[PDB]
DNA sequence: CACGTGACCTTGACCTCGCAGC
DNA sequence: CTGCGAGGTCAAGGTCACGTGG
């Protein structure tokens, strides 16, 4: 499943990224 | 200690607290109770996840403190492990191990959840390191130090409401690391998946020009043995000595010790495989060295690429590792089966797998660093929070 | 020696001559202009010695410092000569030896030359009124040059990048304790480098004829990448000075560490403070990371000789200390490969104006594995929030650091009581605890205020974002490559 | 009644007439002068009633108040009459015992008569302008008389000895709660005595024909030793008043206690603090001690009727409370024979200027043996260290005492909570502990400064001295008698 | 609280004290120690008169408190019994019963004997009554109350060497009471000595006109018996009832109870003697009454004076009281022997002995009162001492 | 022995008295 | 009887040994 | 093999209650 895995991994990554720009969003404020 | 914003006051933690009861459940021998001990707390999230309900008769000698809704229980035995919890309504009015320090916030001054997040922070526990002993050897502190350690308390008494704001941050934060963990787990499986394609399962027939071959045929093996202990020296006499996996680096073994009279030697470019638990780990030899019995050295004949064999062994590693106690023998290694494509194609696939591996390594390290800085981000959240900076 | 005397005063005069001039904007331009004149005079002197053993021609004879500097020029004709004939002649010597070297040093942008040919002539004659056969005068010029470099360090934020505070240097060199002869290496030597201090010290133990020639020939190996610090530094090491010092414009990271074959007893250094380099350079290292500071750390780790007592004094930022991932790995290796026997937390603004980043002095030893580490936090004067261009770091703060470190050095080899090396400012951290912290070497003072002066959270989330987008780039690279190489 | 204004004023005028007169030195002389005039008028009135009962000869017609007081005298002839033929005539009374009384009253020395016959005539006319057939006018004069007695109480330190503060009286009578008809006894009634207050109370309940007679005849039995208080008191009890009350000039200690006969339902009294009596009198008591107060205590103890509910309110000094020896014995007896249900500590100066001695109100009951005792310390106004002529005791302080005692009376019979009677000035002492203390009944307030305000040592050692040589005298007597009676 | 002279300061007892040790003697099982317990203290003089030396092994559980020279030990169990003592150098560094409060005066502020004399006074113990229990039924107080009760501290602090004055006074005072006691003891035998002169021992020859006679001959006896319990009444029905000596006054018996149906009656002038322990006590009877089994009533016959017999019986009393359990019989009383002078001489000697007895009674009461006021004098000394009045 | 005893008793008494007039002696002072 | 001493009980603190993880 | 924590022992007081001498 090598190729499939990277995909899902990639989705997970840009999801995480989404979460942390929500983090930056709500952290200023400042 | 530091600066304060206009409202906040510095108060000893104790000053904000209520007196707290302790009772003996054996006085009610047939009445059941819920018991909470340090093992019943999840260190990571600071919750009581596993209380045990006990008959009042069978109550342990330590069971004597009454918890109540909003109480913060802070373990006094090694309180750097962050066993600290906020008591739910379900556990109101109940016993927990004396190991704890019970913090009953009087709502006139402090909201309990704020005190929870204060204790949850490295703040109070660093107060505990600063006083008591700095680096003396005792794991525990008395409850009344935990009652004397300064805290900043902010009035109102909304701000404690502010923490309510902190929860938001934290939830998102923890959620991130959850994903990161899963990612990390899965990311490593990539390598094996790639390998799964290149190396066929045994007994399948192979693309043309390849042939199954016994390792002993294309590889010759030097089993290795451990010398007498007089030979060992730090003055760099003879050759470096590697007994087992413990000496392995991530690629090449770091020599820390030498053997003045080597017995079984591994020349560079030999491939080193561990032969005893944990068995099957591989590392490559970058310098002439002497090998113990814990290691076997594999030296590949032409028609075999040291990296082809290496990647193969990496693929085989999970049940190349058996588990009476684990040892592998020259005959065992010689009779393992390996796919043998032409040498040039071997080096081609080796190149390809090499850049896959450099990429996933860079990847690994990257997300590892993100994880670490997520921890640091948390500590930053709390440090910034307990000053007026949000 | 000294005799600064008239001579020091002049040199100062030349500086105000350049202050008046249009083409010298700031102290930066003063020091480089002075540098290129001084260097040419130096080259001429050295060759002249080589006339003396020729008895037993880098450039000649029109272009040697002798003939053109001695002449009394009309100003315009002088300026026209320098720009029109001399710089170009220098630009193109082409001799496979140094001579290429020389161009490399005239290779780029602006050679700083006065706008008024009169001022240029004045500065030139102030320079040729120095007697290079009197080391009193050379000593004087070295002193003035050093002060100019310090002032340059304060005024200009760009240096900054190639400068380090002399108190820091002298301290590091003092603790490392170089002897003759162990090679001394600075894998990035901004300008001068610690090499001058190492020189002067090892010179203070000079003793014998055989030694002096070791000092000037065989003991200084270090290197620099960027042209302006390389040049200014060359001028500084000949000024103090060593007759023909070995240092190269090159990249240390172009080198491949795994083949090593160059090693030194001592490393006293302050590598850059950390940005990306990447790609092809990355492959020169077993651990691969875009971060320059980490690669420099690795390079240093394998640049040391295998013998016991292999030492390094080094300057690191917060980043190298608290960051995980590859850093941890390298740090892990360090701690096991090496005994790291001290860390000195250096307060923010120590390096201002260049940066206010908090830094640490790392003195790590190499008998063996690392057991316990001595931490000395360093006090700011209670007046200041941070060290500044206005109030910089000076040798005194280090006076206290010094005394306590003498204490720790005594205890480490067990010639003294532990109590000597402890003050609320100084504490000792066990290696186990830095390994539970995920190899966070940042200073945490047990007997001290809770506040750990940590960055505002957002900055954290900002960096976190940028390297998350790095992660995305890496993964699409991964899938590009496995979809590319499909049969 | 109380037609004070027209009449009261005059009596006050008469007092100022005596103030002008030479032989009336002070308020003392005023009140006794007024007393003897009033008494004669009283006697005449009573005899007139007895003319009415003659229908169905105390004094010669010439010497009745009627004939000599009505006539308009030249002043000198009046004065000459009173001294020459009247007073000696009244010492001229030999007859039935009662006249012996009349003689008895005058017979003791020196009746107060004005120096100016004019002033005497004026006072006599003011007295003769009182209507004795109006109970209104009698009420008024009684009030003025009472005020005069109070003022006399404040001004004169010798009275003092025959006076007691009316707040104390009213309080004691209120707590004793006399009913009709139980006899009321004051074994020493200085002047008036508590008997007037008891009268007024028991009278506030009469409300039937039978009762009044009981009040006027059978309910007041008490006695007095010294002539002047005896007389002043007689005048007071007729004034308030009971028509012809029974109290005798006699010694209370005259009587033997074993014979007792007597006895009475109630004893409300203030016997003398008192000094020695000794000798013959001592033999009248089972316990024999020279101390008058102790013998009075014994007398009172056996003077009470055997029935349950036999009560005594009484005033005692510190001495009777803290002294041991015979006192303890008597005190023991009291506690065993009697139930003494309360003690009120009365601050120093309550009786001033007579004493300043600390005193206590003792209310002891006779159902049975004594178990628990209620103690009430009484507050001074915090301005004052002690009560004084300037600031005397008044009814209010006792009002608070009253409310708390109501609480205790409720609890004693178990009709109320103990919490009612307790206050930091109120506490309850169990009898066992007073027997452990050697029968020291002195007030010790737990919830108070430990200081017990004991007298200085010297006074203690002084009294100790005098009674030690008293002991020597006793032994001298012992050995004289033991070799005297040798055969 | 008080009013105090310029030097004096009010400080909690505790403030003036040193921290004090407690140790476990069983840790040194073969090492002997001197143990002090409340029984080892003489309450009167406030000294340790009877320590007991114990092996460290046999040490009682109570023995954990260490005493030193100048320490004041103040018992916390019923501290109105004045078990308080000043520790001698011989007992320095030693263990006593935990029921003691150890007061270690730090000589900067307080010298110990003053504190002893403070504790010895009713002052501190009355502070204890003001706090704790007033009336609340428990005999004991914690050490820390005895550490929190106010005391005047008398600096200039060689002003507290006014202790010398106190001791001077006190010893003379105590000495007086000693002598007084002796006087009291001796005074009593006067009576018996007098009686010894008047009554000849049995079998001696007698002055002319006297004759030995059996009591039964000159006296007739009514033995007495106790009625059924219904007869008893407080409403004054029938006659007063006296069961035994307990009902006696010292001369005449005080009636507290009546018998509605009397069985054996004693008229006035009968002489009553107790027939049960204590046997031999006598009281005259002043009123008609009923007698219990504990009493016998002797009615003297004409030849005899009730007071002659009475005084005789006083003389005989000490072993007229013998000591299976002791009771006396009608015959026992009848056959006792009595001297019988003529009636007139009897009444003469009765008069003489009567005035002797009234004199020695007056004497008794006098010296008793002096004693009482010596106690009061002591309390006065201390009360006057602890304010500047000497 | 009756007479002797009062004697001795009397001696104890005048002794006690002496002690207590020395007591008063040293008590003012006061 | 009621006074103390031995005992039991509680609170709070330190010791360390069975147990599961690197 | 090492760190964690729950069971255990231990010391400081504090209250209870029984033996016993006057
Ligand atoms: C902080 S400085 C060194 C300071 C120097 N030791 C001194 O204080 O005199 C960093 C210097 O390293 C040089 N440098 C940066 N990257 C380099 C590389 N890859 N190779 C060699 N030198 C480099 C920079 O030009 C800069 O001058
Ligand atoms: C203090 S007073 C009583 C006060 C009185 N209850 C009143 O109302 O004023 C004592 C009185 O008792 C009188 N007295 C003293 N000795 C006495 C005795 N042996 N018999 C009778 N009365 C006596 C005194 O004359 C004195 O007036």
């Amino acid at each position: 499943s090598p190729v499939e895995i990277v995909a899902g991994l990639l989705e997970k990554e840009r999801e995480i990224l989404s979460i942390m720009e929500e983090l930056s969003e709500l952290l200023e404020n400042e | 200690p530091y600066k304060l914003p206009p409202g906040w006051r510095w108060v000893r933690l104790g000053e904000v607290c209520l007196p707290t009861e302790r009772r003996d459940p054996t006085k009610n021998p047939s009445t059941y109770f819920v018991y909470v001990d340090i093992s019943a707390i999840d260190s990571t999230v600071g919750k009581i996840v596993s209380p045990k309900e006990i008959l009042g008769q069978h109550a342990p000698s330590r069971a004597r403190k009454v918890i109540r809704s909003g109480d913060v229980i802070f373990a006094t035995t090694r309180p750097y492990l962050k066993n600290i919890a906020l008591v739910p309504p379900d556990l109101d009015g109940q016993i927990c191990s004396t190991g704890f320090c019970v913090i009953r916030a009087n709502r006139e001054f402090a909201e309990p959840e704020f005190l929870f997040h204060l204790c949850r922070s490295d703040f109070i526990t660093n107060q505990l390191t600063a006083s008591k002993m700095r680096g003396t050897s005792y794991p525990a502190v008395t409850d009344n130090d935990v009652y004397n350690t300064l805290i900043p308390l902010p009035p109102l008494e909304e701000q404690r409401r502010i923490v309510a704001k902190v929860e938001a941050l934290m939830e998102r934060v923890r959620e991130v690391r959850r994903l990161r963990a899963e990612a990390q787990k899965d990311t490593e499986l990539l390598m094996q998946t790639a390998l799964a394609e290149v190396f066929p399962h045994p007994g399948a027939d192979l693309p043309p020009g390849w042939r199954w071959v016994r390792l002993g045929e294309v590889c010759d093996i030097i089993m290795g043995q451990s010398p007498p202990s007089s030979t060992y020296n730090f003055e760099g006499n003879g050759l470096p000595f590697f007994q087992g996996k413990a000496d392995f680096g991530d690629l090449h073994p770091t020599p820390r010790i030498w053997c003045s009279a080597p017995q079984k030697v591994a020349r560079p470019g030999d491939v080193l495989i561990s032969v005893r638990a944990p068995v099957g780990s591989t590392n490559v030899a970058n310098l002439a060295c002497c090998i113990g019995r814990g290691l076997a050295a594999l030296r590949p004949r032409d028609s075999l690429e040291r990296f082809w064999l290496l990647y193969y062994l990496h693929y085989l590693e999970p049940e190349l590792s058996k588990m009476t106690f684990n040892a592998i023998t020259k005959k065992d290694l010689q009779n393992v089966f390996i796919p043998l494509p032409p040498l040039e194609e071997q080096r081609r696939i080796v190149a390809y797998l090499d850049q896959i591996q450099q990429q996933v390594a860079a990847l690994k390290r990257a997300q590892a660093e993100t994880e670490a800085e997520l921890k640091r981000l948390e500590q930053a959240i709390l440090d910034k929070a307990f000053r007026g900076d949000l | 020696p000294q005799t600064r005397e008239s001579l020091a005063n002049e040199i100062w005069r030349a500086c105000d001559i350049m202050r008046r001039d249009n083409n010298c904007t700031g102290i930066m331009e003063y020091v480089e202009h002075l540098a290129w004149l001084l260097f040419l005079r130096f080259l001429d002197a050295q060759e002249e010695e080589w006339e003396a053993q020729a008895q037993i021609p880098i450039i000649d004879s029109e272009y040697r410092w002798r003939h053109w500097a001695t002449k009394d020029w009309p100003a315009d004709e002088l300026l026209a000569f320098v720009h029109g004939r001399l710089i170009p002649y220098l630009r193109s010597l082409g001799g496979d030896p140094l001579r290429e070297t020389i161009r490399s040093l005239f290779s780029e942008r602006n050679v700083i030359v006065c706008a008024s040919g009169y001022n240029l002539k004045d500065v030139i004659q102030i320079v040729n009124e120095i007697n290079f056969h009197s080391q009193d005068d050379i000593f004087t010029v070295s002193q003035v040059y050093e002060e100019l470099l310090r002032r340059l360090g304060n005024e200009n934020r760009l240096a900054g990048e190639f400068y380090t505070p002399r108190p820091v240097v002298r301290f590091v060199v003092e603790l490392v304790d170089p002897q003759i002869g162990e090679a001394v290496y600075d894998p990035a030597c901004g300008t001068c480098g610690f090499l001058v201090e190492a020189y002067l010290w090892m010179k203070q133990k000079e003793r014998t004829i055989e030694d002096h020639r070791i000092l000037q020939e065989r003991t200084f190996f270090g290197q620099e990448k960027k042209p302006v610090p390389a040049f200014l530094g060359l001028v500084n090491m000949m000024l103090h000075g060593v007759t023909v010092p070995r240092v190269m414009r090159r990249n240390t990271l172009e080198e491949n560490i795994r083949n090593v074959s160059e090693r030194f007893d001592v490393v006293v250094t302050n590598p850059p403070f950390g940005g990306t380099e990447g790609r092809h350079i990355q492959q020169n290292f077993p651990i691969q990371s875009n971060a320059t500071e980490l690669l420099f750390l690795q390079h240093i780790m394998k640049k040391l000789k295998p013998r016991d007592g292999a030492r390094c004094g080094m300057v690191v930022p917060e980043g190298t200390l608290f960051r995980g991932g590859a850093f941890a790995e390298v740090k892990r290796d360090l701690l096991e490969q090496f005994n790291l026997h001290t860390v000195v937390s250096l307060p923010p603004g120590t390096f201002a104006p260049y940066s206010d980043v908090k830094t640490a002095l790392i003195f790590f030893e190499r008998p063996g594995p690392t057991k316990e580490i001595w931490y000395y936090e360093l006090p700011l004067p209670e007046g200041l929030k941070k060290f500044s261009k206005g109030n910089p770091i000076q040798d005194e703060h280090f006076e206290e650091a010094r005394k306590l470190w003498r204490g720790w050095d005594a205890y480490r080899k067990g010639l003294g009581p532990v109590e000597a090396c402890l003050s609320e400012r100084s504490w000792i951290v066990p290696v186990e605890e830095v390994k539970k912290r995920g190899y966070d070497l940042t200073a945490r003072n047990p007997n001290r205020s809770g506040g750990e002066e940590l960055p505002s959270p957002v900055e954290i989330v900002a960096g976190l974002l940028e390297k998350e987008r790095e992660i995305l780039s890496i993964m699409e690279e991964l899938s590009e490559l496995l979809e590319n190489e499909k049969g």
